[PDB]
């Protein structure tokens, strides 16, 4: 038989997570822009959540760049804005979604452009 | 200067380029150990084979730690070193009068050069390290030798730091394997069979902590530091604990020191450092002095450690296999005495 | 809601499973200290144990503490039975890093991301 | 000289001009010991003895809050207005018009490239304003 | 007590706001005038009840809600601010 | 272009309804891929009786365990997709039974229907987290003795939280938190234009 | 010094790596060294240059030498070629 | 049963292996290995890195047998790709397909013999080993980790020779072979010390998931190769060596058997090797020719993509598995529409096999676990990956 809770799914205690990296890290869900260097929208399709970037001190031997926050070149893909939000409730990193824009529609015909009097 | 960023801890940058001459020694060891930990650039002066100092580059990350050869006569060696550092750390010493190397060489003659040229070299600070009860009238040559450089280089370097420890207690320390080495001997000799000669051991690593803190932080500039202890001994407690841990026999017999000097002249003769000192057993019987100066830990940042507490680790290569399981709580504690 | 059970169907029975875990290594804390010869101090151990079984006091699910004394039973064999040397134990105590200050101003003083 | 950061190096809050907040993001951390403009103010604070309440950014934003909305809420334009009574104080307004006829400080495009720091300390900016020159 | 600025923060299209928005459109004028210093700041909250938030001499702050309030108790409450 | 027969893709299209309909309780999904390769999906629950039909049933015999493993999809409520490849020495084929299992929500092992998992389960448990039931000894198996977190989670960093290196202080071996000196460079390489319908 | 004048400062300490060691450098500096090889005068308004050994040289690239007043250089070689 | 933790002792090696047992005097009660000693994350890596650039994780994953892992992966992505290797290219596979077994056996049979104590077949195969090691180096450029066999065909053709040397070599290799058998199949001791150790019984192999020599030593016959062809392997002729009374002895005789077999099947490859490219036409998934690249505009813009960005797989899942020497090799390649992969469990013959230790090494002394270690080629890349 199933058992009741109303606890929303923390599982911060399983995860194994350093306990710096889950309070002072926040992750935002966005679905990513498209540079507008290329006119495809196929990567501006999928909902992301990026954590928040931290410190890249230049390295003294060599000049590389080097980063103390292990959670920074992790970006987990997820398909819907409700299902990246769940993820974000049951590990405990704070989120601040962004509701996605989508192009509005514009209304164009080639004739236009031979108008009379534009 | 070097901005710091970073997290903390290696492949980080803390902005402390850091010449430091007797990095090879024991409480070096340690002083190299944290500056590396904290991502200080060290530039370590060595005189003996690479081979002997490979214990020192893991410690630190790549590029941290620079190695370079240097001999105490030559003065240009020294000048090089302290070219590009900004922090000089001076931790030249020795017990035994060596050859080509006398106490006042190996702790006021030398410790006075490197610091001149520091100056030469515009270093922000120079720490110093002279024994505690120094007087420039104590009875071993060393410590009085030690308390004549202490001056000569405020002249040379003026508000150089002068931290001046105790004798130090850690692992690969004299203080703590010397009285337990003593197994080898049947008997243990005490002058005043272990008494009047209350002692105040100070962990290696407070001593290095704060030596490092010195380096990181404003408010030492002339200051004279003690890095003294958590609790003062009786040498007799002493004596005995360390044997207590060893879990071998502990037989206090007194000792004239007047016919002891002599031993310690015997074994002083010996051409591969001679485990005992007529200045060292001196300076042995020597009283601690008492704790009223300018603080040392815990003024500089680092509370200091009991010794019973990591005494186990000290002390346990000299049990047997029969007490090596055994543990600090099965033994007993020594006493101190606020005298 | 609705949820099935992995060992414990409410956080009472659960319960009673980490208080035979925190029994379990009450009693091997003096044992560890003394086949891996470590430097520390049976109570100060013990003390340890105790931060840990705490640590995740605010746990209110009882499928997540199920799982988690599973996890923590796992790790006592691994140091009663032992697989994990030293290194591995006294890493719980954390010697050689330095403690980081929680303290705005000091962080402030010290990393530009707090 | 107390170095602050950029909007390149802070995750700050700016509102254009039909107050629609919105947020920048950290995309480099910021130069040398220079930190995040709130934080030294924060610090100075408390180093002051009157020691603002918020130490965290949630928390000084949670503080944008209670002083204004739009702060908190971004990417949303705030529709109603009170015009009316602001005419109607505007009517108690006596003030003269001078003849001086009004000019736009950005006359020709050499006017615009730089005008604020980071635009001034431009040397693309400086190489374009040369090239009108 | 030092009267620095008085924040009034109404929340558009809200039930409750009814009264504090009738507020401001019959009597802000008039209180503006008789203050002609004073900052009263009108903000548009969401998703809350109003607030008039008041700033007292040296950065103290005080607060009193005006949920569901009648537009004479909206003036009484702001006339009771500035004493 | 590589050369498809359509004899398997039937075969084993066959075989599916074959199961599917011995097994209707828990198979929810039953699908041949443009691959020849057959992967009936159960419900958690029949992992045990789907195994087993498989393993010894006279018109398919699954004798032995190829792989058990765990794909990630975080996006999905069910995290885990445990997936099953078994062959028959006997018919020549191999199938694929996929169950899904979440963070908390473990699944039965195999152990008994087959020994192969007694392995390959404990490394599922190490790597992704999920905990098998009735396993006759669970534990860590390639990851350190002390490590904390479960590594191949979509969600755990590449470089991990913990390194180790040697401090002379303590003479002894000592973790600390990661500190790299050239951060993984992170290359996007997603082009922003799509292939085919599919 | 080097190619792009990379000169550690008088104060900065990495010039402790040089201490008792070689700066590498090399006295061959490219900037310089294609200086040296002269224009190549050819009489055709585009020309290629396939960048010596066609499979073992650079991507072929066609360059305009159209301009009276400048010569084409290949981004690729930098060979320069005047009409 | 005092445990003993032998294998940290460097005594079986193949890799690092702490073999926790315990031991009542001489006899083994219970074998628990302890693995991850090696464990490097190269399942996890993978999935940050594109098609081509994991290709040499395979060649590390167990690199004695460097090549024919990475036909593993080739294969499977190519079924995602549903593109198929030139038919030069597959010979060229087969070819050092079984060069690459044979290196693998040369290992394990000489590797074995020297934890039994014998030393001198080792240095006897090892200068062979040597000589094949240059056919890499050859073909490849590196003796071992050679990255040649890729996703789309081979990376670069034979050397203009190779095949000729690979001749020499195989003509005289089986007396090599040959050698070391009148040193060791009938040694009154060697016998002993394998015959009737370790014997698995059938139903118990499959139970395991033992699939490889292990399975065919029990009288199981089972060759991928012949099961499920894969590449050229239909069209050349050998036959599976397969074994009775199963023991370390048998499966034994049966890799010095497939060392016999695979010289028949590379003197077959060396006789009909078709000319032709090595490598597909569809510069989607092959890089261009470098000629084609800095002669021709869609050859450049086809190569930059390639190397920067990736072969971009259609979204799928597949399990290949091939006859690597050691057992079965398969790679579960779960797939987006992405040029990176995104799951790559690599399935080791060795997982399973050593598994088995327990189940094989009951009641036996401590030099029969060291007998065992050696009869299941435990290269601790392929357990721990
Ligand atoms: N108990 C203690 O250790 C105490 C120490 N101190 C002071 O702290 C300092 C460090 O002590 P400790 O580390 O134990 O001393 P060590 O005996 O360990 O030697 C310290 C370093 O000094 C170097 N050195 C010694 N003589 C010469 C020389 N003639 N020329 C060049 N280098 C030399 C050594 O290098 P190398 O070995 O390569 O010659 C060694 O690395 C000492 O100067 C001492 O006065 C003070 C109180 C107590
Ligand atoms: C010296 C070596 C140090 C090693 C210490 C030890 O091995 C590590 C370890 O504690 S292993 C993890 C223990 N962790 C649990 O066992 C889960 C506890 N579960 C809860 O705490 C719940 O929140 C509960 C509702 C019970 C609160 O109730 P309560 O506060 O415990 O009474
Ligand atoms: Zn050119």
């Amino acid at each position: 038989q199933l058992i009741t809770v109303d606890e929303k799914l923390d599982i911060t205690t399983l995860t194994g997570v350093p306990e710096e990296h889950i309070k002072t890290r926040k992750v935002r869900i966005f679905v990513p822009a498209r540079n507008n260097m290329q006119s495809g929208v196929n990567n501006t399709k999928k909902w992301k959540m990026e954590f928040d970037t931290r410190e890249r001190w230049e390295n003294p031997l060599m000049g590389w760049a080097s980063t103390a926050d292990p959670l920074s070149n992790m970006v987990l893909t997820f398909s819907a804005k409700e299902d990246a939000i769940a993820f974000a409730e049951k590990n405990g990193w704070s989120y601040d979604v962004e509701e996605k824009k989508v192009p509005k529609p514009k209304s164009k015909s080639y004739g236009a452009n031979f108008s009379w009097n534009k | 200067a070097v901005i710091p960023h970073g997290k903390g801890g290696r492949s980080s940058v803390s902005g402390v380029v850091a010449t430091v001459f007797g990095a090879t020694g024991f409480l070096g060891r340690y002083v190299v150990n944290h500056l590396g930990r904290m991502g200080s650039q060290v530039i370590i002066p060595y005189r003996c084979d690479v081979y002997d100092i490979m214990h020192l580059r893991l410690m630190g990350d790549l590029g941290q730690l620079t190695f370079l050869e240097w001999d105490a006569r030559d003065k240009d060696s020294i000048r090089k070193a302290v070219q590009h550092s900004n922090v000089v750390i001076n931790l030249i010493g020795r017990e035994w009068e060596t050859r080509n190397f006398d106490f006042e060489d190996v702790f006021v003659n030398i410790p006075r050069a490197i610091a001149q040229a520091s100056k030469e070299a515009g270093v922000e600070r120079f720490i110093h390290v002279s024994h505690l009860n120094a007087s420039m009238k104590s009875s071993s040559k060393s410590l009085r030798s030690k308390a004549v450089g202490e001056k000569e280089v405020r002249s040379v370097f003026p508000e150089a730091i002068i931290i001046r420890p105790s004798d130090i207690f850690g692992r690969e320390d004299r203080f703590l394997n010397h009285f337990a080495n003593y197994r080898w001997f049947l008997a243990v000799p005490l002058v005043s069979l272990g008494f009047k000669t209350v002692k105040q051991p100070v962990y290696v690593a407070d001593v290095s902590k704060g030596i490092v803190n010195a380096t990181k932080d404003p408010d030492a500039v002339g200051k004279t530091f003690a890095f003294t202890g958590p609790n003062r001994y009786l040498l007799f407690h002493l004596v005995k604990y360390i044997f207590g841990m060893t879990h071998r026999t502990f037989i206090p017999y007194p000792l004239p020191l007047f016919v002891y000097s002599w031993i310690g002249k015997l074994f002083g003769l010996s051409p591969f450092e001679p485990w005992t000192t007529k200045d060292k057993v001196e300076r042995i019987h020597i009283s601690d002095v008492m704790p009223t100066d300018l603080p040392g830990l815990e003024d500089l940042g680092v509370q200091p450690t009991p010794l019973e507490l990591k005494s186990i680790e000290v002390l346990r290569r000299h049990r047997t296999y029969r007490w090596l399981s055994s543990e600090i709580e099965e033994t007993k504690p020594a006493k101190t005495v606020n005298y | 809601t609705s949820v099935k059970p992995i060992f414990s169907r409410d956080l009472n029975e659960a319960k009673r499973r980490v208080r035979e875990l925190y029994r379990a290594w009450y009693r091997e804390v003096p044992n560890t200290v003394h086949l891996m010869q470590l430097d520390i101090t049976v109570k100060q151990g013990r003390d340890k144990v105790r931060e840990m079984f705490m640590k995740n006091a605010h746990v209110t699910d009882p499928r997540v503490v199920d799982l988690l004394v599973i996890k923590g039973k796992m790790e006592l064999q691994e140091t009663i039975k032992v697989w994990k040397q030293r290194t591995h134990v006294m890493r719980f105590f954390h010697e050689t890093e330095t403690p980081r200050p929680k303290d705005f101003l000091s962080k402030f003083y010290m990393g530009h991301d707090p | 000289i107390l170095p602050g950061a950029a909007y390149t190096e802070k995750s700050a809050t700016y509102v254009n001009t039909e107050g629609r907040a919105q947020q920048t993001k950290v995309a480099v951390t910021p130069p040398g010991l220079a930190r995040e403009d709130w934080k030294i103010i924060r610090a100075l604070s408390e180093i002051a003895g009157i020691t603002l309440p918020y130490d965290t950014l949630d928390q000084v934003r949670n503080r944008l809050e209670e002083v204004s909305p739009n702060l908190v809420r971004y990417d949303d334009i705030e529709e109603t207005n009170y015009f009316q009574q602001a005419s109607e104080l505007a009517k108690l307004v006596n003030q003269e018009v001078l003849a001086d006829p009004l000019v736009p400080p950005q006359l020709t495009i050499k006017d615009f490239y730089m005008t604020d720091s980071i635009s001034r300390a431009s040397q693309t900016m400086a190489k374009c304003v040369k090239a009108v020159t | 007590l030092g009267l620095r600025e008085i924040r009034v923060h109404l929340c558009q299209r809200s039930p409750g706001s009814q009264g504090v928005r009738d507020f401001i459109v019959q009597r802000y004028v008039e209180l503006k005038k008789a203050h002609p210093n004073l900052p009263i700041l009108i903000r548009e909250c969401s998703e809350v009840q109003p607030k008039l938030w008041a700033r007292y001499a040296f950065g103290q702050e005080k607060t009193v809600s005006l949920n569901n309030l009648s537009a004479d108790e909206v003036t009484r409450a702001m006339q009771n601010v500035l004493s | 272009v590589r050369p498809r027969s359509d004899v398997t893709h039937k075969q084993l299209s066959a075989f599916g309804e074959y199961v599917a309909e011995i097994l209707p309780k828990y198979v929810q999904q039953v699908q041949v891929s443009c691959l020849d390769e057959l992967e009936i999906c159960i419900h958690p629950d029949g992992v045990i009786p789907t195994l087993t039909f498989l393993r010894d049933h006279t018109n398919a015999q699954f004798k032995s365990l190829a792989d058990l493993t765990a794909v990630d999809v975080p996006t999905r409520q069910n995290r885990f997709e445990i997936v099953y490849n078994l062959l028959s020495l006997r018919f020549n084929s191999r199938i694929r039974v996929k169950t899904y299992a979440d963070e908390l929500t473990p699944i039965d092992s195999i152990v008994s229907v087959h020994i192969a998992a007694n392995w390959y389960e404990r490394e599922v448990w190490d790597m992704f987290g999920v905990f098998f039931f009735n396993h006759p000894d669970l534990r860590r198996i390639l990851t350190d003795y002390g490590f904390e977190g479960h590594p191949f989670r979509k969600d755990f960093p590449l470089t991990g939280y913990v390194e180790l290196r040697y401090d002379d202080e303590v003479k002894r071996v000592v973790a600390e938190p990661v500190e790299l000196a050239q951060e993984f460079r992170k290359f996007d390489l997603n082009s922003p234009w799509e292939a085919f319908p599919a | 010094i080097t190619h792009t004048g990379q000169v550690y400062d008088e104060k900065d300490y990495r010039r402790v790596r040089f201490v008792d060691r070689q700066k590498e450098v090399n006295e061959n500096f490219a900037i310089d060294l294609i200086a040296q090889q002269p224009v190549n005068e050819v009489e055709h308004r585009i020309i290629a240059c396939d960048g010596g050994g066609g499979a073992l040289g650079h991507p072929k690239v066609y360059i305009n030498l159209d301009k009276e007043t400048k010569t084409g250089t290949c981004g690729y070689c930098g060979l320069q070629f005047k009409q | 049963n005092m445990t003993l933790n032998f294998g940290p002792q460097h005594p079986a090696a193949h890799g690092v292996l702490r073999l926790v047992l315990e031991l009542s005097g001489e006899m083994v009660r219970k074998c628990d290995p302890h693995i991850g000693l090696l464990h490097r994350g190269t399942e996890k890596l993978i999935e940050y890195k594109t098609y081509l650039q994991a290709l040499p994780y395979f060649d590390r994953l167990d690199y004695v047998s460097m090549m024919c892992n990475e036909q593993a992966y080739s294969i499977a992505v190519e079924k995602l790709l549903n593109i198929q290797p030139p038919p030069r290219a597959q010979w060229i596979r087969v070819l050092f397909g079984e060069i690459t077994r044979i290196l693998n056996h040369i290992m394990a049979v000489t590797t074995h013999a020297l934890d039994i104590g014998a030393m001198t077949p080792f240095f006897w195969m090892f200068e062979e080993r040597e000589k094949m090691f240059e056919f890499y180096e050859r073909v490849s450029g590196a003796r071992m980790h050679a990255a040649y066999i890729r996703p789309g065909g081979v990376h670069q053709d034979l050397p203009l020779g190779l095949l000729d040397d690979i001749y020499e070599f195989s003509k005289n290799f089986s007396l090599r072979i040959d050698e070391v058998e009148e040193m060791l199949t009938n040694n009154r001791i060697w016998r002993n010390r394998t015959v009737d150790i370790g014997v698995v019984t059938a139903e118990d192999a499959l139970n395991y998931g033992f699939s490889g020599v292990m399975l065919r030593g029990s009288g199981i016959q089972w060759d991928l190769r012949k099961t499920q062809p894969y590449d050229v392997y239909d069209q050349v002729e050998f036959d599976v060596p397969i074994g009775s009374r199963g023991d370390c002895y048998d499966r034994y005789l049966c890799r010095v058997e497939e060392m016999r077999q695979s010289l028949r099947i590379i003197e077959q490859c060396l006789n009909k090797m078709p000319p032709g490219e090595i490598k597909v036409d569809d510069a989607k998934v092959s890089p261009p020719k470098r000629a084609e690249m800095k002669t021709s505009m869609e050859s450049l813009i086809h190569h930059f993509k390639l190397y920067t960005e990736g072969y971009q797989v259609p979204p799928g899942a597949t399990y290949t598995a091939i006859e690597a020497p050691k057992g079965e090799f398969g790679v579960y390649l779960v797939s987006d529409g992405s040029s990176r992969p995104y799951r790559c469990k690599i399935k080791a013959p060795g997982f399973a096999h050593l598994a088995g230790l327990d189940k094989m090494s009951k009641g036996h002394m401590l030099a029969d676990v060291v007998a065992i270690i050696g009869t299941q080629d435990i290269v601790f890349g392929e357990i721990d990956r």
